[PDB]
DNA sequence: GTGATATCTGCTTTGGGTGGGTGGGTGGGTTGAGGCAATA
DNA sequence: AAGCAGATATCAC
């Protein structure tokens, strides 16, 4: 998967309340509010068929070397202290920036669509790749399935074992 | 006799097509194909039909809009053709093809005004059904008078003499088939289905009957996407229809003689002179005489390159950086050893197995999918199978039958080729005993409920898998960190591992290698000799079978007896085999008729780093 | 007197279990209980 | 009971 996203539910009175006042107004929603949003989602339709038909980017050089620089940029996290990052990862940044430059009606892939492609999978990751004990840049939970705490844990437990 | 016009004359003009039409070079393009034509298993022959739009448009018009009811005289066309010829019998029976028509048709196209037309379809078939003779001319002779009827033409219905040929003779009822003297055809019955490409959307999918004659029987099979190219027709229920010789069988129309109170209804079923698909013995002398001259030569430049090892290996994989060492294994791979047969019947393995343990995201799978594209044969599949087949046979129960049959593995549908397996780890206990004999003894063995069987599973397996602990530990054993067992890494003839380096300067190359990858789809490879130019030399390579020469044979009793002197892994007589097969390999890439000393000392370099890398961290 | 052509006569049909499972389920019949292989 | 295959006597020209 390129991203995962976590739909948690809070504890927060707050978001109760808007929350809730969200849907008693949904719940009260007249008609031509509803042919409005109705008209939007067609203009939508037509923009995404129109840039699926004509629109096809492609990487310019500062593009290219943006995508470069982040991918160090990721390994470099972790290789400062473990792997944070693996290969995999740069392809869906360059998925992710063409989709950006395909938004935006260009033929083009440019910094702008890379920075929103960085963006995006670093709150993808900050959301789904935390471990709930240390922190958040151990992305080992998806590549290994198990956390580095955990698997340290089970490397005492399988030593003192054979102690 | 009432003689029809249009059919005479495009009988005549089709014999001067056949006779006059020039080819490029000036020569008849048909006398050449029609010699063929001499041989006892030929009857068809294949005319382009841009060919004869360029002799004549008229005729071409004319064949288009009446083919059903001209094609009987264009095969007789062909048959004055080919009459010429001594060694064609006179009973023998000629039959035309169209191959390239210009314009395609929908399934959901065949509609009633395309009835009689010569037309042009694609589909998927989903079931074939066994051969039959069908009667297309019967000769019979007259109980009355012992006159002897020929000729007597059928139409969908076992179909006797109306009327005894002889004046006097006024016999209606009464007649007798003589096999020997009747003509036959050879039948076949497919059913197709559209195309998930022209499938419409929301709909599901419409199927067509399609009916083979003569060559044309057992050349599709179900699952494989095919052009045919012929006719619509109607075909009445026969069942509905009685004659003189045979009775009716257990809306529509109404008021014939044969049909008593009965209805007789229709149905549309393609009749097909053309498959082709959709898109499209040996020795080394039968090799070269397929190539083309420029195709031998470069063929013969590449087996004389002095660095041919390293430009093979760059060209099959420019996507991957690094991994020299996996590369020639892969290769080494797909050249091959030389299987033998013992006095005593019993089978010694020329296949060579490779084995690539790799940390995530390490281009493994990338390996695999190279090989994979690159090979005719060959098949890629997961350790972990979605059907109970897996790698192996599984039986499988037919609910209506009740019977139980082999449902076919990977190892299976790869016989004779490379099956790459991903998550080679991932295997389940079945697959994992069965794996034992399939990749030893190349064969799978089932005594199970309904079935006894051996089944054929001559394969090179191309396996990639990951550490146990999902990260490779270095201060361990390649065998402390897999799952495999030791029976099972013997039977692997390399081993190789990928480690991820946390190094900036490959991450640098990494990063840089895939970046230019998708900003140059095109300008980014680079490859010294081109994949069709690999595929052919490969293919002319594997028919030398290099002998093992007394140097040779010294050099490698001696590595083996090193190898165990040196040492539950252990080195067996699967080593010695294993070194046995990667000279050969190494003798095959050159296109060489002896192993050299040469070769050994490289795959002994091969082989020692790979059980080196076996036993220490 | 020969060629229709109109009348008359005998066969067998139906799906069915007294017509078989030594015909065959690619010739066609709901419901339940009982072995398999793969399954968990 | 209903309908096709076979047999056969019968009108017409
Ligand atoms: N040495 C390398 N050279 C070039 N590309 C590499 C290399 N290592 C990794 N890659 C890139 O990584 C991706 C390959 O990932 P792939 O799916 O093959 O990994 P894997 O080894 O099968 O791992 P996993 O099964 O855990 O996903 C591609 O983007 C490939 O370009
Ligand atoms: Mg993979
Ligand atoms: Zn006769």
């Amino acid at each position: 998967f390129d991203l995962i996203f976590l739909l948690l539910d809070p504890q927060d009175e707050a978001y109760d309340r808007r929350l809730a006042h969200h849907l008693v107004a949904l719940y009260y929603q007249s008609e031509e509010q509803a042919e409005e949003e109705l008209l939007d989602m067609a203009v939508l339709k037509d923009y995404i068929a129109y840039a699926h038909s004509t629109i096809m980017p492609r990487l310019s050089e500062e593009a290219s070397q943006a995508l470069i620089e982040a991918y160090v940029d990721m390994r470099k996290i972790g290789s400062s202290r473990m792997v944070s990052a693996y290969p995999r990862q740069l392809e869906s940044l360059i998925r992710l920036a063409e989709a950006h430059a395909k938004v935006r009606l260009s033929n083009k892939v440019e910094a702008i669509d890379v920075e929103e492609a960085k963006r995006l999978h670093r709150e993808a990751l900050k959301q789904s790749a935390t471990d709930p004990r240390t922190g958040i840049v151990d992305i080992s939970i998806l590549t290994t399935g198990m956390s580095a705490t955990s698997r340290k844990r089970k490397e005492e437990l399988a030593e003192a074992l054979k102690k | 006799e009432v003689r029809d016009e249009v059919a005479e004359k495009c009988q005549k003009l089709f014999l001067d097509f056949l006779e006059e039409f020039q080819s490029s070079d000036g020569e008849i393009k048909y006398l050449q194909l029609a010699e063929e034509l001499i041989r006892p298993e030929r009857n068809t022959l294949v005319v382009s039909f841009v060919d004869l739009e360029q002799f004549n448009q008229q005729l071409s018009t004319t064949i288009q809009e009446e083919f059903y009811r001209v094609y009987p005289y264009l095969c007789r066309a062909l048959k004055t053709f080919v009459k010429d010829r001594k060694e064609i019998p006179l009973a023998k029976d000629f039959y035309v093809a169209f191959q390239d028509l210009p314009t395609r048709h929908k399934i959901r196209e065949l509609t009633s005004s395309r009835i009689g037309l010569l037309t042009r379809i694609s589909g998927q078939v989903v079931r074939t059904h066994p051969v039959h003779p069908e009667l297309v001319s019967g000769t019979f002779l007259c109980l009355d008078c012992q006159t002897v009827i020929r000729d007597v033409e059928q139409q969908f219905k076992y179909t006797q003499p109306n009327i005894c040929r002889n004046p006097v003779c006024a016999n209606r009822r009464r007649f007798l088939l003589d096999t020997n003297k009747s003509r036959f055809v050879d039948f076949q019955k497919v059913r197709i289905q559209e195309t998930q490409a022209e499938l419409p959307r929301g709909s599901i999918p419409r199927s067509l009957e399609v009916i083979l004659r003569a060559e044309a029987v057992e050349s599709a099979q179900a699952g494989d996407k095919c052009d045919f190219t012929g006719t619509l027709i109607v075909v009445p229920d026969v069942s509905k229809l009685s004659t003189p010789g045979a009775r009716a069988e257990t809306e529509g129309i109404r008021g014939l003689r044969a049909l008593g109170v009965r209805d007789l209804s229709y149905r549309l079923v393609f009749l097909a002179c053309c498959v082709a698909p959709t898109n499209p013995e040996q020795t080394a002398e039968s090799i070269k005489n397929q190539m083309t001259v420029k195709e031998w030569e470069k063929v013969f430049e590449m087996s004389q390159d002095k660095n041919l090892y390293h430009n093979l290996c760059t060209s099959l994989f420019p996507t991957i950086h690094g991994n020299d060492e996996v590369k020639r294994g892969v290769l080494l791979m797909l050249f091959g050893g030389v299987p033998k047969t013992t006095g005593e019947g019993t089978s010694l393995r020329g296949d060579i197995n490779v084995c690539i343990v790799g940390d995530p995201s390490t281009a493994k799978s990338q390996f695999l999918k190279h090989v994979e594209e690159f090979s005719p044969r060959a098949v890629y599949t997961s350790g972990k199978a979605s059907s109970a087949a897996g790698l192996t046979a599984a039986v499988v129960r037919d609910e209506e039958s009740h019977e139980f049959v082999i449902e076919a593995g990977a190892l299976m549908l790869a016989d004779n080729g490379v099956c790459c397996i991903d998550e080679f780890d991932k295997m389940d206990v079945r697959d994992q005993v069965a794996i034992h004999e399939a990749m030893e003894q190349q064969t799978i063995s089932i005594t199970k409920a309904g079935v006894k069987a051996t089944l054929n599973a001559r394969t090179s397996i191309l396996a990639a898998a990951n550490p146990i602990s999902g990260h490779y530990d270095r201060s361990k054993s390649l065998k402390q960190n897999i799952n495999l067992s030791a029976p099972i890494m013997s039977r692997f003839d390399l081993f190789f591992i990928l480690v991820d380096e946390c190094n900036e300067v490959t991450d640098y190359a990494i990063a840089r290698r895939i970046v230019d990858l998708h900003s140059r789809i095109e300008e980014s490879i680079d490859r010294v000799y081109s994949l069709d130019d690999i595929r052919r030399y490969l293919l002319f390579a594997r028919q030398f079978k290099p002998k093992i020469s007394k140097e040779s044979e010294d050099f490698i009793v001696e590595q083996y007896k090193h190898l165990r002197q040196r040492d539950s892994w252990r080195i067996t007589v699967r080593q010695l085999e294993s070194m046995i097969r990667l000279s050969e390999a190494m003798a095959r890439m050159h296109c060489c008729d002896e192993v050299q000393p040469k070769h050994v000392k490289e795959a002994f370099r091969l082989l020692n780093k790979s059980i080196i890398r076996v036993e220490t961290p």
